[PDB]
C-alpha cells in the first residue's frame, strides 16, 4: 500500500534524495545529469508502461 | 397475572409478521421491475 | 477414568403414566402437542392443501391448448390442407449458403 | 498496566504461615497463630475454601465442590477409588489459592496477614501417603510435575514459623479429640510424616527464610490477581485414572453447577440472587 | 536451464528416437541431481561416501526414468505413426513407473507410479496440443 | 520490562512498518525493515525462557540474512539504472534476489522453515503479533513492485507455500505450530495472485489478519496450547470452544463463511488470465489445509475429551481482563460474505 | 419466493425466545404452516418458467422439490423430539437451529438463480449437516464418517467452482435464463472435455455414483435420524437438480461423454443392489437401496431424452419420501431394542401390529408397484433408456428383480417369524410414531392422483 | 448504578446518529444541486 | 444408547509431541 | 394473476441481465487493451515527475 | 494496480469531491441495514463471551455497536458506489477513445446464418 502521505502533506522529506539531479549542494552536477534530465522530461503522463 | 400468559404467547406473533413482511417485499421488488407494461404482445390500450 | 454409572435405560413415558402420546414428559403439554400436530398435519395441509392443489387454475394452459388445437383442426379440415406442416418455419424467410 | 501512573508501591511487610504439624495439634497451632498475628488467620481453606470466596461465600455439597471428602479418606484409606490421591491434589490446589488470596493482600494494603499452613507444607502428606502406599507412584509423578510447573514462579516464601509436636503426644490429644475419623488414623503413617517433614521441609526452607526488586513485584502482583492464572496449570492433562473424569460425569456435574443461583452468570450480573437489574436497564 | 527443455522440445514429432531419448535422459538426470541435493541437505547422510551413494542412487534412477520414457514415447510415435494424440506418450508414462518400480523392487509403488506418471504425461502432451498456460502472463 | 518501555518498543515497531508504507526512496525502505527488526527481537524475549532465547536466535538469524540479500539487490539495481525510486527494477539478476529476500521476509517456502519453529518459542501475544504485523511490510513493498515480478518465480513459491503449508499442518499437536502452518499456507494464496492483481491480495490480507486475530484472541482467552489442553475447555466456558469451531471453519473457507471470500475472488482473477490449471491445483490443496482445522475441531468443541477433576474449582472463577477488540474480530471474520462488493473500496 | 423465505428465518428468533419446554410445539406448528404457504408456489406455468426477483425464479422442476423440502422439517422434529430429551435446553434450542438453518439454505438453493449463487449455497449446505452428523451421531465411527461426507463433496465441488467462474468470463452473464437462451455448443478438443467433467463430477458425487458412493452408507450408519432424513431424502436429489440445470449447456459433447458414466451406473445399480441383498444391519441396507435407485436417476439424466427427465423428477421425489420413511421406520426399532443388527428384532410383528402395516406399505412402495409414483417414475426412464439402446432392458430388468427381493427381505426378516424371548424392552408404539409415518406415507399416496403437477418442466 | 459511562457512551451513540442524519441530509441537497 | 464420548485411549493419541 | 405480470417481469429481467453481460465482456476488452498499451487512464504505473529536476548553471559549464 | 495512479486525484483523501454528485445511498438500503445486524450480533457475542445474561444485559453497549457499524457502513457504501461509477465512466470514455478496437459489428440474424445441428440420440 504505497501510502503517499508525504506527498499529500507535501513534506517532501524523502523525495530530495532521489534522482541524479534534483538540486544538490553547491549545485554540483551529476556525472550523467543530461541524459537523465532528458529522459525524465520524456517521462510524465505517459506513466510507466508505455514509457518503457 | 394474565399478562405473563401473554408472555407465554409472545413468540407466536413473530412468524406471521414475517409472512406479511414477505408479501410486502414481494410487492416492492416487483415494483422495481415495472420496466415495461408495454409488451410486444400482451398490451391492450389502458382504460 | 471415574465416570457416572450408566444410563439407567430408555425410560418409558408409559412407566410414568398410561396414555402419553409419546412426546414430552409433562402430561399436560402432550395432549396439546398431539392435538396441534394432528390439526395441522392433517386437517389443514392434507386436506385444504390437497383440495387447494386439486383445484389450481390451469396455468398449464392445457385446456387452452386443446380448444385452440380444435380451432386449427377446423380450418385445416375445411380448407382441407394440410393439417401438419413439414416445416416449422417459412422456407423463404431464411437464407441458405 | 495502571502502574505507569504510580510506579508500584514502596511498602513492605510479611505474611505468616505457622507450620503446626498434627491432628488435634493442628488446631492448637492455628489458635496460637491467630492470636499471634493481626492479619486474618488462615481457616484451613479445605474443600469449600473456594466457596468461601466464590460469591455466596458459602460451602456447597461435597459432590462437586471437591468430590473428595476427608472422612471418606480416613474411613477407607486405600479405597479402590483413588480418593486417597484425589483429596491430596485437590487440597494442594485450594491451598495454592490460599496463597493467592492473601499474598495479593500483602501487595495491596501492605498489612501483614496470617496464613494457616501454606503450599510448602503440602509436600509432606503426599510424602507419607506414598510410603503407606495409599497412592500409586504415578499419582506422585503427576504431583511433582504440577508442583514444579506451578510453584516455581511464586518466588518469595516463608516469613513463617515451623513447629513441632511429639507423634505419641499428638496421638494422645487425638484420643481426646472428638471426631471418630481422626482417632482411627494410623500412627506409623503420621510418624513417617513427621520424620520426612523434619528431615526435608525445614531443612530446605529455613535456608531461604533466613534471608527474610520492585518491578518484579509488580509483575508478581499481576499474577496474584486473575487467580485462574495461578490455577492455569493445575488442570494439566496427564490422564491418571483416579483424577481424570469421563466426559459424561463432567458434562453432567457442570450442568449441575449452573443450577446454583449465583453461577449462571458473572457475579455482578446475576438476576437469580438479587443483583440490581438497573444495569441491564 | 530453459534452453535444455527447449532442446528437448524440438522433437520433431518423434523422428530419431535416440536424439530425443538423450534429451529426456538429460532432464531426468537434472531432476535427479536436484532431489539428491535437497535430500543431502535435509537428511545429513553421515559419512560422505554414503552421501555420494545416495546421490548416485537418485541420479541414476531419474536418469533411467527419463531415458526409458523418452525412447518408448518416440518409438510408439514411430510405430503407431498416429502419432500426435496424447496416448502416444501415455505408454511411456505407464512405462516410466515400471522403471521406478524396478529400482524400488516393489510391485505396489511400481503399480501406482505407472498409473499416475502415465496420466501426468498424457496431460503434458494434451497441453502441448492445447497451449495450456500453467504460468500465464499477467495479461488481464 | 515495565509497560512504559514495552509500549515504546511496540510503537516503534508500528513506526518501523509505517515507515515502509510511506517512503518512496528505497533506502528508507531498507531502513524500515531494519528498524523493524531491532524492535521486533526484544518483544519476543519477554518472560524469557531457555527456549525463547533460541527462538529469537532463529528469527534474527534469518531476518538478518534476508535484509542483507535485499540490500545487495538494491545496490545492484542502482548499479544498472542509477535510481532509488521504487518503480520497475532494471536487471533480472537483481530482481530475483529482491524476490528472494522478500520471500524470506514473508516466510514463504522453501524459506519457510523458521516460521513454524519461531512460533513455538513465544507466547501467544508475541506470536499473534508476529504472524500479523510482520506480514505487512514485506507485502507493503511487494505491492509496489508488482509491476515487474517475474511471475514464474512468484507462482512457484506461491504454490509450494501451499503444499508445504499443507503437509506440515497435518502432523502437529500443539496449536501454535499449527497456526504457523496455517499462516504459512495463506501467504501462498496472497503471494499467488500478486502478479495478476494486487487489490485481491490486499483483500485476502485483511481477511487473514482478522482471522488470526480471532484465533489468537481465543487461545489467549482460554490459555490453551497443546491440543489436549484445548480439549478440556468445552466444560469451562463452552462458548469459546463453540466459537473456535466456527472461526476454524472460516479458516477452512467453507463457502457461506467469510474466509471463502478470498479464495473465490482469487479464482476469479487468475481465471481472467487464463492460467486455469494453477487455481485448480491450488484450490484442491486448500482442502488439505482444511483437514487439520477439522481434526483440531474434533479435539475441541464437537466432542468432549475427558475432563480432569481439578477443573471443578476453576468453575467458580470468571475469566478477567476482557479483550475489547475480540467480538468484532470474530464477527467480521465470518458473517461478512454478502459484503464482498465493498472490496472495490480498496480500488 | 421472498415471502416464504423470511418466516423460515423468523422461526430462529422464535426458537431462541421460546419457553424452554414448549419449543417443539412452536417449531412444529409454524413449520407446518410455512409448508402450507410453500404449497401455493406449486402453480407454476405451462410455458414460461415462473419468475420473481432478479435473483430468484421458480421452474416447475424446482417447485415440487421446494414443497417437499419445506415439508420435511416438521417430520424431522417429530422424529427427533424423543430421541433427545436429557439434553440441556440451550443445547436443544441450538439443535433445531441446525435443521431450520439447513432448510433455509435449501429453499434458497432450489430457486437459484445465478449458478454461482446456486453453487455457494449448494456447498453451504455442507456445514450444518456436518455438525449434526458429528455431534449427535452415536458410536465412534461417526467422527470418521464426518470426513468422508465432507471431502467427497468438496473434492467434487471445488473444480466445479473454478469452472463456473471461467464460463462467465468466456461468455457474458452466468445467469441461468440467458445462458439457457444464449447457449452454444462446446465440442470435442480436449479442453472442452475437461470442462465437461469439471461441470459434472461434483453433481455426480453429491448424488452418489457407484464408483464414489462409499461415504454415503457410512454417513447413514452414523447420523442421528434427523440428519439421516435430510442426508437421504434431499441432498442427493438436489445434486440431481443441479445436474439437470447445467445440462442446458454441454451438448453435443454429452453424446460422446455419457458412455463411461452410463457403464458405472448401469452396472453399479445391479451391483449395489446385489450388495444390498446381504447386509448385516438394516440401517445400511436402506442406504444401499438408496444408491441403487439413484443410479437410475443419473442415467435418466444422461440419456437426456425428455421422458428421461420426466422420470428423473418423479423418481427423485418418490425415492425421497420412501427412503426417509424407511429410515425413521428403522430408527423406531433401534430405539426399542438398541440392536441395530437386523437379526435381533425377529418376531416384531407378533408383539405389535400397526408398525408391521407401515413396514408393508413402505417396503411395498420401495419395490415400486403400480401405481406408485416411484414406479411410474421408474418406468419412463426405462422407456427412454430402451429407446437409447434396445439391450439396456436386460440390465433394468435385473434391478427390478433384486429390488423386489431385498425389499421384501427386510420385511420378512425383521418381522414375520418368532419373537425373541428375552427382549422385554419393547413398549407398544407411541402416538408420535404412527403420526410420523402416516405423515410420510399419506402424501405419497395422494400424490399419485395428480402426477401432472410432479412430472416437472418437460411435462 | 446509574453511573456516568452509561450516559457517556449512549450520548456518543446518539451523537453519531444525529451527525449521520445531518451529513446525509445535506448530502442529498448537494446531490440535487449538482444534478437535479 | 448413551451417546459416545471419547475415551482415554482415544485422547492419548493426540498426546504425543507429534501425531 | 394473469401471465402478464410474469411476462413483463421476465422481459425486464432478461433485459437487465443481458446488459450486465455485455458490459462485462466489453470491460474485459477495455482492460486487456488498456494494460497492453498504458494509453488508458487506469493502469498506468507511477513514474518520476519533472518537478524534482532543477534548472540552474552548475560549476562546470556543461552538466 | 488500476484506478490507483489515475491522473488527477490525490492520495489519502477517503473520498473525492468528484463524488458527492452521485446520489447518497438511501437510509434503509438493505446492505446498510445488514451492516446493522452485523453490528448487532457482534454486540451480542460481546455478552455471551463474558458470560453475562445475554440479550437483556448491556442493551446500552449493544446499541453502541449497532450504531457503530451502521455508521461506518454508510460511508463505506458511498465509496463503493463512487468506485464502481468511476470504473464505468473510465470504461466508456476509453471505448470512445478507441472506436476502431471496439468495432460496431454488424448483426446478422438467425435466418442469415448457418449453424450445425446435433441430433440427440
Ligand atoms: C453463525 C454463528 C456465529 C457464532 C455463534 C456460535 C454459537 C455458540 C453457542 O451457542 O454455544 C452454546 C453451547 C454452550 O453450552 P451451554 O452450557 O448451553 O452454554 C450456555 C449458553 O451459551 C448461554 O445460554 P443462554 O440461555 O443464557 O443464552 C440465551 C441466548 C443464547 O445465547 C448463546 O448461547 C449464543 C449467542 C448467539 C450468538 C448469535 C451469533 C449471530 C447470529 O438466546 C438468544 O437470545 C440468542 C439471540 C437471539 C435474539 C435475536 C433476535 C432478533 C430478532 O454450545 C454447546 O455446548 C454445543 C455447540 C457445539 C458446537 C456447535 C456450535 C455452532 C452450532
Ligand atoms: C426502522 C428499523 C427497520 C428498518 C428496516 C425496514 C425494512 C428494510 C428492508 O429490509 O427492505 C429495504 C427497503 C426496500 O428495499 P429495496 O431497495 O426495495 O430492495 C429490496 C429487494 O429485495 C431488492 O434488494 P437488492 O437489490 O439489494 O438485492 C439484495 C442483494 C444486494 O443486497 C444485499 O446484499 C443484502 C442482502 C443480504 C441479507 C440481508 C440481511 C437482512 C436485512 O443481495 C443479493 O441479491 C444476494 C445476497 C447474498 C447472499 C449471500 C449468502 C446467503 C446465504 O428499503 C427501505 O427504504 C424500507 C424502509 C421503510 C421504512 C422503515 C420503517 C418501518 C418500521
Ligand atoms: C497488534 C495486532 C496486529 C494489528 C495489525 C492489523 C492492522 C490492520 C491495518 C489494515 C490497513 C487498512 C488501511 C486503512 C488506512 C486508511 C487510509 C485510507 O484513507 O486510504 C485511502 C484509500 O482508502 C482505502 O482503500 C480505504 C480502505 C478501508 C478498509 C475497508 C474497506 C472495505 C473492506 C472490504 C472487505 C469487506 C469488509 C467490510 C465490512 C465492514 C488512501 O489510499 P490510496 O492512496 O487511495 O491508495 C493506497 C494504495 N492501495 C489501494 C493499494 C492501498
Ligand atoms: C497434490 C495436492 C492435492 C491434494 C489431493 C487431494 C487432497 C484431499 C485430501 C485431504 C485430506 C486427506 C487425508 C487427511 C487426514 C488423514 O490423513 O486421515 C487418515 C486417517 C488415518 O487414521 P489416523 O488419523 O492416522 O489415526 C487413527 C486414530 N484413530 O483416516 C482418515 O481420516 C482417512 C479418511 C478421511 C479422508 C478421505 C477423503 C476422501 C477422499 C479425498 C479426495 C477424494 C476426491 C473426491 C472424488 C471426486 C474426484 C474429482
Ligand atoms: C494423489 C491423490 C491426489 C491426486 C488426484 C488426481 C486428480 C487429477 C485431476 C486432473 C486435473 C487436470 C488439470 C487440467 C485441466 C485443464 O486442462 O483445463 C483447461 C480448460 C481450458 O483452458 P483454456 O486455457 O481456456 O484452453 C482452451 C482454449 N485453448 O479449462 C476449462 O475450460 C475448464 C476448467 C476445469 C478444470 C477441472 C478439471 C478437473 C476435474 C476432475 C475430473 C476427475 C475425473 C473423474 C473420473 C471418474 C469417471 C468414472
Amino acid at each position: 500500500p504505497f501510502f503517499d502521505v508525504q506527498k499529500r502533506l507535501g513534506l517532501d522529506l524523502d523525495r530530495w534524495m532521489t534522482i541524479q539531479s534534483a538540486e544538490q549542494p553547491h549545485k554540483i552536477p551529476g556525472r550523467c545529469h543530461a541524459f537523465e534530465k532528458e529522459w525524465i522530461e520524456c517521462a510524465h503522463g505517459i506513466g510507466g508502461i508505455r514509457a518503457e | 397475572n394474565v399478562l405473563q400468559i401473554v408472555r407465554d404467547h409472545w413468540v407466536h406473533i413473530l412468524v406471521p409478521v414475517g409472512f406479511v413482511f414477505g408479501c410486502y417485499l414481494d410487492r416492492r421488488s416487483d415494483e422495481k421491475l415495472t420496466a415495461f407494461r408495454n409488451k410486444s404482445l400482451l398490451f391492450k390500450r389502458e382504460l | 477414568r471415574l465416570q457416572e454409572d450408566p444410563d439407567p435405560e430408555d425410560e418409558n413415558l408409559y412407566e410414568k403414566n398410561p396414555d402419553s402420546h409419546g412426546y414430552d414428559k409433562d402430561p399436560i403439554v402432550d395432549l396439546w402437542n398431539m392435538r396441534v400436530v394432528f390439526f395441522f398435519g392433517f386437517s389443514i395441509v392434507l386436506v385444504l392443501g390437497s383440495t387447494f392443489v386439486a383445484y389450481l387454475p390451469d396455468y398449464r394452459m392445457q385446456e387452452w391448448a386443446r380448444r385452440e388445437a380444435e380451432r386449427l383442426v377446423k380450418y385445416r379440415e375445411a380448407n382441407g390442407l394440410p393439417l401438419m406442416e413439414s416445416n416449422c418455419f417459412d422456407p423463404n424467410k431464411i437464407q441458405l449458403p | 498496566l495502571g502502574e505507569r501512573t504510580t510506579r508500584k508501591l514502596t511498602e513492605t511487610s510479611k505474611v505468616i504461615t505457622v507450620d503446626g504439624n498434627i491432628c488435634s495439634g493442628k488446631g492448637r497451632l492455628a489458635r496460637e497463630i491467630a492470636e499471634k498475628l493481626g492479619l486474618r488467620h488462615f481457616p484451613e481453606a479445605g474443600i469449600h475454601y473456594a466457596d468461601s470466596t466464590t460469591g455466596d461465600g458459602k460451602p456447597l455439597d461435597v459432590q462437586l465442590s471437591g468430590n473428595c471428602s476427608l472422612e471418606k479418606f480416613y474411613d477407607d484409606p486405600k479405597s479402590n477409588d483413588g480418593n486417597s490421591y484425589r483429596l491430596q491434589s485437590w487440597l494442594y490446589a485450594s491451598r495454592l489459592l490460599q496463597y493467592a488470596d492473601a499474598l495479593e493482600h500483602l501487595l495491596s494494603t501492605g498489612q501483614g496477614v496470617v496464613l494457616e499452613r501454606s503450599i510448602y507444607s503440602d509436600f509432606v502428606f503426599l510424602e507419607a501417603m506414598y510410603r503407606q502406599g495409599f497412592i500409586r507412584k504415578q499419582c506422585v509423578e503427576h504431583y511433582n510435575e504440577v508442583k514444579k510447573v506451578t510453584a516455581c514462579e511464586y518466588l518469595p516464601p516463608h516469613v513463617v514459623v515451623y513447629v513441632d509436636v511429639p507423634v505419641p503426644e499428638i496421638q494422645s490429644r487425638i484420643q481426646k479429640k472428638g471426631n471418630p475419623h481422626e482417632m482411627k488414623i494410623t500412627a506409623a503413617y503420621l510418624q513417617d510424616i513427621e520424620n520426612a517433614y523434619k528431615k526435608t521441609f525445614l531443612p530446605e526452607m529455613s535456608e531461604k527464610c533466613e534471608v527474610l526488586d520492585d518491578r518484579t513485584f509488580h509483575r508478581l502482583r499481576m499474577l496474584v490477581q486473575n487467580k485462574l492464572e495461578v490455577l492455569n496449570y493445575t488442570t494439566i492433562p496427564v490422564y491418571l485414572p483416579e483424577i481424570t473424569i469421563g466426559a459424561h460425569q463432567s458434562d453432567r456435574v457442570f450442568q449441575k453447577f449452573t443450577e446454583l443461583p449465583g453461577r449462571k452468570y458473572s457475579p455482578g450480573y446475576n438476576e437469580d440472587v438479587g443483583d440490581k437489574w438497573i444495569w441491564l436497564k | 536451464a530453459k534452453t535444455l527443455l527447449h532442446k528437448y522440445s524440438d522433437i520433431p514429432e518423434g523422428t530419431e528416437c535416440h536424439r530425443k531419448a538423450y534429451a529426456s535422459t538429460s532432464i531426468g538426470g537434472a531432476t535427479g541431481l536436484i532431489v539428491s541435493a535437497y535430500s543431502i541437505a535435509l537428511k545429513p547422510p553421515a559419512s560422505f561416501l554414503e552421501g555420494v551413494a545416495r546421490t548416485g542412487r537418485y541420479t541414476f534412477t531419474s536418469a533411467a526414468i527419463g531415458a526409458i520414457f523418452g525412447l518408448t514415447s518416440c518409438i510408439s510415435a514411430q510405430v503407431r505413426e498416429k502419432p500426435d494424440d496424447p496416448l502416444n506418450y501415455f505408454i511411456g508414462g505407464c512405462a516410466g513407473g515400471l522403471t521406478l518400480g524396478a529400482r524400488t523392487r516393489s510391485y505396489g509403488i511400481g503399480a501406482a507410479a505407472c498409473a499416475y506418471m502415465g496420466l501426468t504425461a498424457a496431460l503434458v502432451k494434451m497441453g502441448q496440443l492445447e497451449g495450456w498456460q500453467v504460468f500465464a502472463e499477467p495479461k488481464v | 520490562m515495565n509497560p512504559i518501555i514495552y509500549t515504546t518498543l511496540i510503537m516503534t515497531v508500528m513506526s518501523g512498518t509505517m515507515l515502509v508504507m510511506i517512503s518512496s526512496h528505497w533506502l528508507l525502505i531498507w531502513i524500515g525493515f531494519e528498524m523493524n527488526l531491532l524492535a521486533m527481537i526484544p518483544v519476543l524475549m519477554k518472560n524469557f525462557n531457555p527456549r525463547a532465547t533460541e527462538a529469537a536466535t532463529k528469527y534474527f538469524l534469518t531476518q538478518a540474512t534476508a535484509s542483507m540479500m535485499l540490500m545487495m539487490a538494491i545496490i545492484i539495481n542502482l548499479l544498472y539504472s542509477g535510481q532509488w525510486t521504487i518503480t520497475k527494477m532494471f536487471n533480472p539478476v537483481a530482481m530475483t534476489m529482491m524476490t528472494m529476500a522478500l520471500a524470506m521476509k514473508l516466510g514463504l517456502s522453501p524459506f519457510h522453515f523458521w516460521v513454524p519453529e519461531v512460533t513455538q518459542g513465544i507466547s501467544l501475544q508475541a506470536g499473534l503479533l508476529l504472524l500479523t504485523w510482520q506480514k505487512l511490510a514485506p507485502l507493503s513493498v511487494l505491492c509496489q513492485i508488482s509491476q515487474s515480478i517475474n511471475p514464474n518465480l512468484m507462482l512457484t513459491m506461491a504454490m509450494l507455500s501451499i503444499l508445504i503449508g499443507g503437509w506440515g499442518g497435518l502432523n502437529q499437536t500443539q496449536l501454535r505450530k499449527i497456526m504457523a502452518y496455517s499462516s504459512i499456507a495463506h501467504m501462498g494464496w496472497m503471494t499467488a495472485v500478486l502478479p495478476y492483481n494486487t487489490t485481491m491480495t490486499i483483500l485476502n490480507l485483511l481477511i487473514y489478519i482478522t482471522m488470526t486475530l480471532a484465533m489468537f484472541m481465543l487461545l489467549i482467552h482460554s490459555s490453551a496450547t497443546t491440543t489436549l489442553s484445548l480439549s478440556h475447555t468445552w466444560n469451562k466456558m463452552p462458548v469459546i470452544t463453540s466459537l473456535m469451531m466456527v472461526t476454524l471453519l472460516s479458516m477452512g473457507g467453507l463457502p457461506p463463511l467469510s474466509g471463502f471470500m478470498p479464495k473465490w475472488m482469487i479464482i476469479q482473477e487468475m481465471t481472467k488470465n487464463e492460467s486455469i490449471i494453477m487455481p485448480t491445483l491450488m484450490a484442491m490443496t486448500a482442502l488439505l489445509n482444511l483437514y487439520f482445522y477439522m481434526r483440531l475441531a474434533y479435539s475441541s468443541s464437537l466432542t468432549m475429551f475427558p475432563s480432569t477433576n481439578n477443573m471443578k474449582m476453576k468453575w467458580q472463577f470468571e475469566h478477567t481482563k476482557q479483550m475489547k477488540l475480540l467480538p468484532t474480530m470474530i464477527v467480521l471474520s465470518t458473517l461478512v460474505l454478502p459484503m464482498t462488493p465493498a472490496l472495490s473500496s480498496l480500488n | 419466493m421472498l415471502k416464504i423465505i423470511i418466516p423460515t428465518t423468523m422461526l430462529l428468533p422464535m426458537t431462541w425466545m421460546s419457553k424452554h419446554n414448549m419449543i417443539w410445539i412452536n417449531a412444529t406448528v409454524h413449520s407446518l404452516l410455512i409448508s402450507l404457504i410453500s404449497l401455493s408456489l406449486l402453480n407454476q406455468l405451462g410455458e414460461n418458467s415462473l419468475n420473481f426477483s432478479l435473483t430468484f425464479f421458480s421452474d416447475s422442476l424446482s417447485a415440487p422439490l421446494l414443497v417437499l423440502t419445506t415439508w420435511l422439517l416438521p417430520l424431522m422434529l417429530m422424529a427427533s423430539q424423543s430421541h433427545l430429551s436429557k439434553e440441556t435446553t440451550t443445547r436443544k434450542k441450538l439443535y433445531i437451529t441446525m435443521l431450520i438453518l439447513l432448510q433455509l439454505f435449501l429453499i434458497m438453493t432450489f430457486t437459484a438463480t445465478e449458478l454461482i449463487l446456486f453453487y455457494i449455497l449448494f456447498e453451504a449446505t455442507l456445514v450444518p449437516t456436518l455438525i449434526i452428523i458429528t455431534r449427535w451421531g452415536n458410536q465412534t465411527e461417526r467422527l470418521n464418517a464426518g470426513l468422508y461426507f465432507l471431502f467427497y463433496t468438496l473434492a467434487g465441488s471445488l473444480p466445479l467452482l473454478v469452472a463456473l467462474v471461467y464460463i462467465q468470463n468466456t461468455t457474458g452473464s452466468l445467469n441461468f435464463l440467458i445462458i439457457h437462451y444464449w447457449s452454444h455448443p462446446l465440442s470435442n478438443s480436449w479442453s472442452n472435455i475437461f470442462m465437461w467433467l469439471a461441470c459434472i463430477m461434483a453433481f455426480m458425487v453429491k448424488m452418489p455414483l457407484y464408483g464414489l458412493h462409499l461415504w454415503l452408507p457410512k454417513a447413514h450408519v452414523e447420523a442421528p435420524i434427523a440428519g439421516s432424513m435430510v442426508l437421504a431424502a434431499v441432498l442427493l436429489k438436489l445434486g440431481g437438480y443441479g445436474m439437470m440445470r447445467i445440462t442446458t449447456i454441454l451438448n453435443p459433447l454429452t453424446n460422446y461423454m455419457a458412455y463411461p458414466f452410463l457403464m458405472l451406473s448401469m452396472w453399479g445399480m445391479i451391483m449395489t443392489s446385489s450388495i444390498c441383498l446381504r447386509q448385516t444391519d438394516l440401517k445400511s441396507l436402506i442406504a444401499y437401496s438408496s444408491v441403487s435407485h439413484m443410479a437410475l436417476v443419473i442415467v435418466a439424466i444422461m440419456i437426456q431424452t425428455p421422458w428421461s427427465f420426466m422420470g428423473a423428477t418423479a423418481l427423485m421425489i418418490a425415492h425421497g419420501l420412501t427412503s426417509s420413511m424407511l429410515f425413521c421406520l428403522a430408527n423406531t426399532n433401534y430405539e426399542r431394542v438398541h440392536s441395530r443388527t437386523m437379526i435381533l428384532a425377529r418376531g416384531l410383528q407378533t408383539l405389535l401390529p400397526l408398525m408391521a402395516t407401515w413396514w408393508l406399505m413402505a417396503s411395498l412402495t420401495n419395490l415400486a408397484l403400480p401405481p406408485s409414483i416411484n414406479l411410474i417414475g421408474e418406468l419412463f426412464i426405462i422407456t427412454a433408456s430402451f429407446s437409447w439402446s434396445n439391450i439396456t432392458i436386460i440390465l433394468m430388468g435385473m434391478n427390478m428383480m433384486i429390488t423386489a427381493l431385498y425389499s421384501l427381505y427386510m420385511l420378512i426378516t425383521t418381522q414375520r417369524g418368532k419373537y425373541t424371548h428375552h427382549i422385554n424392552n419393547i413398549k407398544a408404539s407411541f402416538t408420535r410414531e404412527n403420526a410420523l409415518m402416516a405423515l410420510h406415507i399419506l402424501p405419497l399416496l395422494l400424490l399419485t392422483l395428480n402426477p401432472k403437477m410432479i412430472l416437472g418442466p418437460l411435462y | 448504578p446509574d453511573w456516568l459511562k452509561v450516559g457517556l457512551t449512549l450520548g456518543t451513540s446518539v451523537f453519531l446518529w444525529i451527525y449521520l442524519i445531518k451529513q446525509h441530509k445535506e448530502d442529498v441537497l448537494e446531490y440535487k444541486r449538482r444534478n437535479g | 444408547a448413551r451417546q459416545w464420548q471419547p475415551d482415554v485411549e482415544w485422547a492419548e493419541q493426540f498426546g504425543g509431541a507429534v501425531m | 394473476d394473469g401471465p402478464e405480470k410474469n411476462y413483463e417481469k421476465t422481459m425486464a429481467i432478461l433485459q437487465i441481465e443481458a446488459e450486465k453481460a455485455e458490459l462485462r465482456l466489453k470491460e474485459l476488452e477495455v482492460r486487456r487493451l488498456m494494460r497492453a498499451r498504458g494509453d488508458g487512464p487506469w493502469y498506468q504505473y507511477p513514474t518520476i515527475d519533472k518537478a524534482l529536476i532543477d534548472h540552474s548553471p552548475k560549476t562546470t559549464p556543461d552538466n | 494496480t488500476m484506478m490507483s495512479g489515475r491522473p488527477g486525484r490525490v492520495p489519502l483523501q477517503f473520498l473525492p469531491n468528484e463524488a458527492r454528485s452521485l446520489p447518497p445511498p438511501k437510509l434503509t438500503d438493505p446492505r446498510l441495514v445488514y451492516m446493522g445486524f452485523l453490528g448487532y450480533c457482534s454486540g451480542l457475542i460481546d455478552n455471551a463471551i463474558r458470560r453475562r445474561p445475554v440479550v437483556s444485559a448491556g442493551l446500552h453497549r449493544q446499541l453502541l455497536y449497532v450504531t457503530s457499524f451502521v455508521f461506518f457502513g454508510y460511508y463505506l457504501l458511498k465509496r463503493q458506489d463512487y468506485m464502481y461509477a468511476l470504473r464505468d465512466h473510465d470504461m466508456f470514455a476509453y471505448v470512445k477513445s478507441h472506436p476502431e478496437d471496439f468495432p460496431e459489428k454488424d448483426k446478422k440474424t438467425y435466418g442469415e446464418i448457418l449453424e450445425e445441428f446435433h441430433p440427440v440420440r
